[PDB]
């Protein structure tokens, strides 16, 4: 038992060989508006208005492809539409178990007030859309950008389908419910089978519309998928102000979306051979946003004052920097970060055999100006250069604490929102060792370009291309986003670099090095 | 059998093609009592909007 230390004598043990110290770099930062991106592969999607104070107004639609369960089906003989609905489950938590059954639950991921409507219209497509194409001997990808709102809007056939007028909460008072949707069915030989089914977006559709486009349609039409996504090309989703209510935003996965179509028809018979019918169904299951390049997210922006002088090309100073960073997601603004006084000094800290203990960037958040607004959870540092993941990122294998928090992965890497007693932000500290050890470590390494972004889930590194590429300086272009950025509606306002920047607050790398001596 | 010669480039025996075809299998049938022995051509595989490219 002689494994305890002991805080006496200190003083007569040498001085060691090595100095731990901490060295500040500065930093240049500007803001780089995001145009139109790619919204084709994305796992989740934003349907709905949400308004922030700062930013702005976005408006968020979505278009997707619909498919078959099994094509070339049966129908029958003489059917009959009874109903047609669509459901889209909506991502919700039990919140508080209830006696007779039954649950009680809680939206989640809905952005904007609880008590906001809008005023939903869903419409048949009338614009084919395909996965990739063939070009001069290549075949190419096809990417559906957020600016494509008026293409996919201007060709759309007939009326909106969710067209009963004798339940406004389906349309022109849509708002996301949290409702279990109790069904009770006498049929166990007369005994009652109590099913629940969580939140879902239930709409009733046009009957006379499934009569013919299914019931009632030629058998080429429905025998192949090729065929059948050119006869029905999709579904669009518009949301407009419902009038005198504020307007949300949610997000949804719509790849477990479908429209269940319920019909009678005249049944197999011959053996009574009578005028009974039988009840059958056919669901219309929407593409998969992952498997399919048949999904768009429409997201149009509104943005504000601020927030559109700040990021506007004329008041973005690539030489100094910018004072304060605006980064947004989806079709908003990025950060670009420069390590060029790091850089300079480079051949001096190799010379001197210094070792870097860690590096970090921390990024103070703008709290008078994000005032009333919701601030991301998360901020993202992804190479701008080569378009791919940090180093630090792949180097860092750490789990969340809270168990089955995929989100809050990663912390060593950093870039977790660090919120004070005010229940508000306050900070953004990512960690770059790895890659400021590579520079020194590697001569033949460069300084590339680092792009700030938020970011939804620290999983999802993929990037999303731009519609035209934006060229930064003489040979460095932005082409490319982070997927992650584009899911995430919010943004914030952080402190720059700029030397005009209070020393407290200002943006700037921070070193620890261990000197030999 | 060449109905129509295209106006590009022809592809070679191991490139891709975008396409479409209709297929059916040709089957000489048994010549029954009433029914003189024939062929018939029955239907397998349709593909009328080519979407990718399938490697020959
Ligand atoms: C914490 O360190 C507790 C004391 C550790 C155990 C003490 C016993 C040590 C045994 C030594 C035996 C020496 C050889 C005996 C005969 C050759
Ligand atoms: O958790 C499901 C949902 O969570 C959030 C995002 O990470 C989405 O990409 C994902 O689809």
């Amino acid at each position: 038992c002689d494994k305890d230390f002991n805080a006496i004598g200190g003083d007569l043990i040498g001085d060691d060989h090595f100095g731990l110290e901490s060295e500040k770099y500065d930093v240049l930062s500007y803001n780089q508006e995001v145009t139109s991106v790619q919204s084709n592969v994305l796992p989740t999607s934003a349907l709905g208005i949400y308004s922030n104070p700062v930013f702005g107004e976005t408006t968020a639609n979505y278009v997707t492809q619909v498919a078959l369960v099994a094509y070339a089906p049966s129908i029958g003989e003489d059917p009959v539409i009874e109903s047609a609905v669509l459901s889209i489950p909506y991502f919700s938590h039990v919140t508080a178990n209830n006696t007779d059954g039954s649950h009680t639950y809680e939206l989640d991921s809905i952005y904007g007030p609880a008590n906001g409507k809008l005023k939903l219209s869903v419409y048949e497509s009338g614009y084919q859309m395909r996965s990739s194409f063939p070009s001069n001997g290549t075949e190419l990808p096809q990417y559906y950008y957020t600016s494509q709102n008026s293409t996919f809007d201007q060709a759309k056939v007939g009326t909106r389908l969710n067209d009963d007028l004798t339940k406004p909460f389906q349309n022109d008072q849509f708002f996301f419910s949290s409702e279990e949707y109790k069904t009770v069915t006498k049929d166990s030989n007369d005994k009652e089978t109590t099913t629940y089914t969580a939140p879902e977006m239930r709409l009733n559709l046009n009957s006379a519309f499934f009569q013919d486009k299914i019931l009632k349609a030629p058998a080429s039409k429905i025998a192949s998928t090729d065929v059948f996504q050119e006869y029905f090309r999709g579904l669009y989703f518009k949301v407009e102000k419902a009038d005198g209510s504020p307007s949300n935003m949610a997000l949804m996965d719509f790849s477990k979306g479908k429209i269940t179509i319920t019909y009678k028809a005249k049944t197999d018979i011959t053996t009574d051979a009578p005028e009974t019918t039988e009840e059958r169904t056919i669901v219309i299951n929407l593409v998969n946003p992952t498997s399919s390049g048949g999904t768009a997210n429409l997201l149009q922006d509104a943005k504000s004052a601020g927030y559109s002088g700040a990021i506007s090309s004329s008041n973005v100073n690539k030489t100094e920097g910018d004072e304060r960073l605006y980064i947004k997601g989806g079709q908003g603004s990025a950060a670009v970060i420069k390590l060029n006084d790091f850089a300079s000094k480079l051949d001096d800290i190799r010379a001197k055999n210094w070792k870097v203990n860690e590096a970090n960037l921390i990024f103070n958040i703008d709290s008078d100006l994000m005032t009333g607004a919701d601030e991301p959870k998360r901020v993202y540092l992804y190479d701008l250069t080569n378009n791919v993941p940090l180093a630090d990122y792949y180097a860092d294998q750490t789990t969340s604490l809270t168990v089955g928090d995929t989100k809050g992965a990663k912390y060593v890497f950093g870039g977790l929102i660090n919120l004070g007693d005010n229940k508000r932000g306050k900070t953004y500290k990512i960690r770059i060792t790895e890659y400021i050890r590579n520079l020194i470590k590697d001569k033949t390494a460069k300084n590339v370009n680092l792009g700030l972004v938020v970011t939804e889930s620290i999983g999802i590194t993929t990037s999303n291309f731009l519609e035209n590429r934006i060229v930064l300086q003489p040979n460095e272009y932005f082409s490319q986003v982070p997927r992650a950025s584009i899911m995430n509606p919010l943004g914030t306002i952080l402190y720059g670099g700029k030397a005009s920047v209070p020393d407290d607050k200002r943006l700037r790398l921070e070193v620890y090095y261990t000197k030999p001596n | 059998l060449v109905l129509r010669e295209g106006t590009g480039t022809s592809p070679m025996n191991t490139d891709g093609a975008f396409t479409s075809y209709r297929g059916e299998y040709l089957t000489r049938v048994a010549k029954t009592d009433t029914e003189a022995e024939h062929l018939s051509t029955t239907f397998f595989e349709q593909v009328l909007f080519p979407t990718k490219a399938l490697d020959l």
